[PDB]
RNA sequence: ACGGGGAAUCAGGGUUCGAUUCCGGAGAGGGAGCCUGAGAAACGGCUACCACAUCCAAGGAAGGCAGCAGGCGCGCAAAUUACCCACUCCCGACCCGGGGAGGUAGUGACGAAAAAUAACAAUACAGGACUCUUUCGAGGCCCUGUAAUUGGAAUGAGUCCACUUUAAAUCCUUUAACGAGGAUCCAUUGGAGGGCAAGUCUGGUGCCAGCAGCCGCGGUAAUUCCAGCUCCAAUAGCGUAUAUUAAAGUUGCUGCAGUUAAAAAGCUCGUAGUUGGAUCUCUCUCGGCCGAAGCGUUUACUUUGAAAAAA
RNA sequence: CGCAAGACGGACCAGAGCGAAAGCAUUUGCCAAGAAUGUUUUCAUUAAUCAAGAACGAAAGUCGGAGGUUCGAAGACGAUCAGAUACCGUCGUAGUUCCGACCAUAAACGAUGCCGACCGGCGAUGCGGCGGCGUUAUUCCCAUGACCCGCCGGGCAGCUUCCGGGAAACCAAAGUCUUUGGGUUCCGGGGGGAGUAUGGUUGCAAAGCUGAAACUUAAAGGAAUUGACGGAAGGGCACCACC
């Protein structure tokens, strides 16, 4: 996997988690 | 190299061997010394006393015909200025770029070199105050330097 | 380059330890994460209780069924596989009986094709498994 | 900026003999430089030398005889006991039947074997072999 | 590992260098990264030349050139045969081919 | 003696490869 | 995490450990407060509360093994409810009493030291070679091994007396008696592909069972499982797990790296920090061949001297 | 043939210049800087690198204001395709532009910290200075410009070399390293988990800085070599290829 879409996929994880944890 | 500059110049004074009066000049320690005196009288820096000695009157060196350096002469007869020349030169060049900032304020690479100006003269300070030629208490400010220029 | 000064002691002392702490065995043995962490709580050896027989798979290039044992520490109730050494030795282990149980050599580490398995069966309600396994020592009843 | 000049002597006499040049030119000079020289030449490791003098620092030009092997300075100059001299002889010198370790002593500026018969230590400033 | 020691360019003293348009793809290369080539070449082919210069009014008009600046990426040079890939030992070679 | 070396030379990357290798001299 | 003396390892530098018999501290289930006394905030003294717990006729009374043994519990993990004040010392009013301090035995493969399990001859056998002709052969003239060959010599393990030991004792030492030819009075623990010393011998199994720290071995001829034989490694010891030291110049002070293998901050400024160019070669007094009060600005450094618990 | 708007400054333009880096290209003026060279001027150690702290920091992105030509995330269609939520095409929103306030990240690269010394050669080039045949312009003299030939000093680089180094690729630095010590900052310790969780801090947000562990694994990886392969290029051959 090309390494800046692994880092798309871990900061949409984080938005996620983020709504996740308000 | 250069204090803050990359600049590696090498371009400087280089001194003669001898520390002796040239046979050219007949000038005697006590005339060097008056016209010194004459040129501060008129405003001069001792750099600029220096200049108009050795391109018009013959004086390769001051220090080898009166023994004396021409800042320490100054001193001896009471008419040297109260900072530093080099100190003053720096907050005068400091005073221009704030001047210059105030109406260009979109200037970045102006406080960049304001950044560095003050730099240099807040070292020369420390060292002169550690000298004791600047009085302990004597600080740089950013509305007072023009007063001192 | 590194700093040599007479007066450097201090720093270099720092920088040391400092950077001690990226080498993976001193921050092993210096955090206690790992010490707590660790079923046998530091120690080399522990008994537990036989739950049940598992058969584990050999790792992908190797072939085979090894025996072990799901054990759980008398200690601190902490559910660890235990591989059965030997060959018929797996028969010699009852349900719900004592077990002495050491590490499998690699601190922690896995060994060989046993994916995993990190401890070995060392007695089997106290009597050896290489007692019982040449014959010198029989089952207690 | 330039620090230990002695350690740029030593350096520019090195690389100087490396090269297999005759002559090499060390400034500035120093009176540790020059004291240094004098033991390296007493043992017949450089050979004779020149103090050029101008009027604000010395310039030394060393005539290299093909002797020397390494000429290298200490840094920091760690303070030496008697002790821990045959410690130092044993990490900086290639063999016990040769080399010497430079040290500034009460004393002066002497070798290893000169400290140990003068019974002083110092701060060692450098080596040679 | 690095294949050439000017990277392919000529950002030699500087930050950066102005990008321009590939003539052929409209891709963004750095104007010392393209390979440029200027075509001059007679605004008529060879073939036309005899019937223009015979229907032309004037005698010894001579036709106009053409000045064309093209700036190709390394793609699009490479696919149209304007430079082609070099032995590792040929690549150093610097002197344009003879023509 | 060669018996060793010709053994070695039909499988040199076999099962009786570094224990021939090694017996060569070691 | 009680500290230190110190211990393990260590080319040099270092790394780790030090609950543990010596010194110092702290505590006596946890806190707290006291009496007495020279000395205690004492606990084999008292007073409470907190926790736990004993006897009770239920009204009350009595507790403190982190002393020596011994239990329980915990755990991977540690010995006798023995004898004695004979030694060493301590205490007392005391030459006389007492001391689980301490000593002595018991259990003890924690470890450390020494050290058996055979030695020697003849018999021939596989036997060699500076023995000799002429390589061919004679081979007690220079040494190993078949040994279910032979032969006597030696001796301690053991059993048992008598001393000796010691406070009775035990042990060691000493003496005598018996005590060795499968000297069956019978050495083991791991291994035999490489690392790493020692078999591609035989049988079994057939990617199974298993082995294997690592690499790998095993799917019908397995040098690697399971066995037999043989072989080698240490040896009364050897394997295993964990922790740790060296290996590790893989923490680099000595002494590592940072273009691409992991890695120089995007870039300057900047305080603390670290580092910083040349240069300078021992005097007033006192008891006439002396002696000194010193301030020569000091510091680092180096050398010497003193003082510094044994183990 | 005009008019309006916004954007951008081709060719000249270079292994050329300047800037700390990001970055900087129409003319002219103003403003304040700056390196290098020149200096028989002045001070006289005032210096190097730097925790803390601070300035600047492409693009994208975020708030307001102006503008709004082109291009264009998203989006709407049209194609291609087995399918295309893409590549191609027509439109087209944010954005792209300027002003103010944020953000502080890039393969922000020379993947190479800064200061200092030493260590080969050569030809170029930029700036300054010095010296000199000769040519050309200011109608003619010197000065000065444009050339020519050298030298010196810093600068962007290049070629070459058995300097030396390195695993090599390669590097006159990545050399002067077991013959190991010039000064100083940052920073790495097998591969993953993971620049993740968590706490803290900063931001309006997006996110930035600091930043693990459990667990897992015998290899990941660097340089080079030989093959094989390529919807890479260039050559050569053959009526089981063609003309």
């Amino acid at each position: 996997m090309r390494a800046k879409w692994r880092k798309k996929r871990m900061r949409r994880l984080k938005r996620k988690r983020r709504k996740m944890r308000q | 190299g250069r204090m803050h500059a990359p600049g590696k110049g090498l371009s400087q004074s280089a001194l003669p061997y001898r520390r002796s009066v040239p046979t050219w000049l007949k000038l005697t320690s006590d005339d060097v010394k008056e016209q010194i005196y004459k040129l501060a009288k008129k405003g001069l820096t001792p750099s600029q006393i220096g200049v108009i000695l050795r391109d018009s009157h013959g004086v390769a060196q001051v220090r080898f015909v009166t023994g004396n350096k021409i800042l320490r002469i100054l001193k001896s007869k009471g008419l040297a200025p109260d900072l530093p020349e080099d100190l003053y030169h720096l907050i005068k060049k400091a005073v221009a770029v704030r001047k210059h900032l105030e109406r260009n304020r979109k200037d970045k690479d102006a406080k960049f070199r304001l950044i560095l100006i003050e730099s240099r003269i807040h070292r020369l300070a420390r060292y002169y105050k550690t000298k004791r030629v600047l009085p302990p208490n004597w600080k740089y400010e950013s509305s007072t330097a023009s007063a001192l220029v | 380059g590194k700093c040599r000064g007479l007066r450097t002691a201090r720093k270099l002392r720092s920088h040391r330890r400092d950077q001690k702490w990226h080498d993976k065995q001193y921050k092993k043995a210096h955090l206690g994460t790992a010490l707590k962490a660790n079923p046998f709580g530091g120690a080399s050896h522990a008994k537990g209780i036989v739950l049940e027989k598992v058969g584990v798979e050999a790792k992908q290039p190797n072939s085979a069924i090894r025996k072990c044992v799901r054990v759980q520490l008398i200690k601190n109730g902490k559910k660890i596989t235990a591989f059965v050494p030997n060959d018929g030795c797996l028969n010699f282990i009852e349900e719900n009986d004592e077990v002495l149980v050491a590490g499998f050599g690699r601190k922690g580490h896995a060994v060989g094709d046993i994916p995993g398995v990190r401890f070995k069966v060392v007695k089997v309600a106290n009597v050896s498994l290489l007692a019982l396994y040449k014959g010198k020592k029989e089952r207690p009843r | 900026v330039r620090m230990n000049v002695l350690a740029d002597a030593l350096k520019s006499i090195n690389n100087a003999e490396k090269r297999g040049k005759r002559q090499v030119l060390i400034r500035p000079c120093s009176k540790v430089i020059v004291r240094f020289l004098t033991v390296m030449m007493k043992h017949g490791y450089i050979g004779e030398f020149e103090i050029i003098d101008d009027h604000r620092a010395g310039k030394i030009v060393v005539n290299l005889t093909g002797r020397l092997n390494k000429c290298g300075v200490i840094s920091p100059r760690f303070d030496v006991q008697l002790k821990d001299l045959e410690k130092w002889q044993n990490n900086l010198l290639p063999s016990r039947q040769f080399g010497f370790i430079v040290l500034t002593t009460s004393a002066g500026i002497m070798d290893h074997e000169e400290a140990r018969r003068k019974h002083t230590g110092g701060k060692i400033l450098g080596f040679f072999f | 590992t690095k294949k050439r020691r000017n990277n392919g360019r000529a950002k030699k003293g500087r930050g950066h260098v102005q990008p321009i348009r590939c003539t052929n793809c409209a891709r963004c290369v750095p104007k010392d990264k393209a390979i440029k080539k200027f075509v001059i070449r007679n605004i008529v082919e060879a073939a036309a030349v005899r019937d223009i210069s015979e229907a032309s009014v004037f005698d010894a008009y001579v036709l106009p050139k053409l000045y064309v600046k093209l700036h190709y990426c390394v793609s699009c040079v490479i696919h149209s045969k304007v430079v082609r890939n070099r032995s590792r030992e040929a690549r150093k070679d610097r002197t344009p081919p003879p023509r | 003696f060669s018996e060793w070396i010709d053994d070695l030379e039909a499988d040199p990357k076999g099962k009786f490869a570094q224990n021939l290798l090694k017996k060569l001299t070691g």
